[PDB]
């Protein structure tokens, strides 16, 4: 045989980036996005709406956080 | 337009095309080197970098060289990509653009650095010398540009449409058909290219004989001689730069290099002698030229000399079939001589 020409053609980018790029780094960017959003999850576990609305849905780790002292001892 | 190529049942193919552009033919002198590291730049369809590129993604490589006849269109490929190179050197031979921005952003800095390699080394010096006094404006041009004369872009554009005519330029390459290279030869724009008139003579260049010349060099110091030859009298140098840099001799320690530079009209016998001390250079070089005024023998040398040359002239598209058996003995007669580097502590031309 005898290949006269090259036939290949154009990728689809905006100059900086590619989508060759964002295929091969989309699972560890979605990965990061995980860490990011673990990260701010221990960063605001003392945040107390989100302590009584989902920190104490975990299943075993639930009734270590709250601390059962009866109403009629705290001043407020 | 010539087309002599061979057969192989190998993988990876070579096609050259051979034009008669040296320095030999070179009209300001520095032009044929810029022309030669000008070649593969921007044509008027394509870059040189879509070139490059897309000849990489098919695997392949161009190269340009250039001694003091020839310039060398080199490019070497996989064996089923033939009419695409073909293309591409046509394209390069035809119609390359020729500008100023490139010229100087691109082919000048190149220029400047292949001269500071080929100056720091004091055996090229030595050998251009001898050139320059052996033969003086023939074949004694300098290869390389270095600025002396002014070399503008028309100068260029004027030489290179000399040049590149059809009957100057020859094609050949390993491992391609004969049939497909003529058949893409053709229906190509290489056989449009004007006709224009070859550009070798074939009497012998009016050499001098007793000359000498004498160049000052910082670092180390070569003395080398250097015997224009005809082209009945190429067989018996041949033998004696094979027999000369070999272990046939006592003077393979003493010689550094020795070699004869063939051509088509005849050729030089150089011998160059380098060392970093120069009592050593003067001491070397009086014992060879001492020795070699005596008749030596030639005739052990021949079967070695022809594995040499069958060796050598192995992969280049110009093979001289010499006899080496009309060879018997040698005496030396009147020679050339170029002293490079500590030139006070080296011996003229009278004292040898």
């Amino acid at each position: 045989a005898y290949t006269s020409h090259l036939s290949s053609k154009t990728g689809l980018h905006f100059g900086r980036l590619s989508l060759r790029s964002l295929t091969a780094y989309a699972p560890n960017l979605m990965l990061w996005g995980g860490a990011s959003m673990l990260g701010l999850f221990v960063f605001t576990e003392g945040w107390p709406k989100f302590q009584d609305t989902l920190y104490k849905k975990i299943p075993l780790l639930g009734p270590t956080l709250e601390d059962h002292t009866p109403p009629e001892d705290k001043p407020n | 337009l010539t087309v002599s190529a061979r057969d192989a049942p190998t993988k990876i193919s070579t096609l050259a095309v051979k034009v008669h552009g040296g320095s030999r033919y070179a009209t300001k002198d520095g032009v044929a080197h810029l022309l030669n590291r000008f070649n593969f730049q921007n044509t008027n369809t394509r870059s040189a970098l879509k070139l490059v590129r897309e000849s990489e993604l098919l695997g392949g490589t161009f190269k340009s060289t250039l001694d003091r006849e020839y310039i060398t269109l080199k490019a070497t490929f996989l064996k089923d990509d033939l009419p695409y190179y073909v293309n591409a050197l046509a394209d390069v031979l035809y119609k390359t653009a020729f500008k100023p921005h490139e010229l100087t952003e691109s082919v000048l800095p190149a220029a400047r650095y292949d001269y500071a390699v080929a100056e720091q080394c004091p055996v090229k010096s030595a050998e251009d010398q001898l050139y320059a006094i052996t033969f003086r404006k023939g074949l004694g041009n300098p290869l390389l540009y270095d600025g002396v004369e002014r070399v503008s872009l028309q100068d260029i554009k004027d030489f290179a449409d000399k040049v590149y005519t059809k009957e100057n330029l020859e094609v050949s390459g390993e491992n391609v058909v004969e049939a497909d290279l003529k058949r893409f030869v053709d229906e190509s724009l290489l056989s449009t290219l004007p006709a224009g008139k070859s550009l070798v003579s074939k009497s012998e260049p009016k050499f001098f004989l007793g000359e000498e010349n004498r160049v000052r060099f910082i670092g180390d110091s070569v003395a080398a001689i250097g015997i224009p030859v005809n082209k009945a009298s190429l067989a018996q140098y041949e033998v004696l730069a094979n027999y000369l840099t070999s272990a046939l001799s006592e003077l393979s320690g003493l010689i550094s290099s020795a070699k004869l530079d063939k051509f088509t009209d005849g050729g030089l016998f150089t011998l160059f002698v380098r060392d970093q001390d120069s009592a050593v250079v003067s001491s070397n070089i009086k014992k060879i030229v001492a020795d070699l005024k005596k008749g030596k023998d030639l005739s052990p040398a021949i079967n070695y000399t022809k594995l040499k040359n069958a060796v050598q002239n192995e992969s280049v598209s110009s093979p001289i079939e010499l006899n080496f058996d009309a060879v018997k003995d040698f005496k030396l007669g009147k020679f050339n001589y170029v002293a490079v580097g500590d030139v006070s502590n080296l011996p003229y031309l009278d004292e040898l």
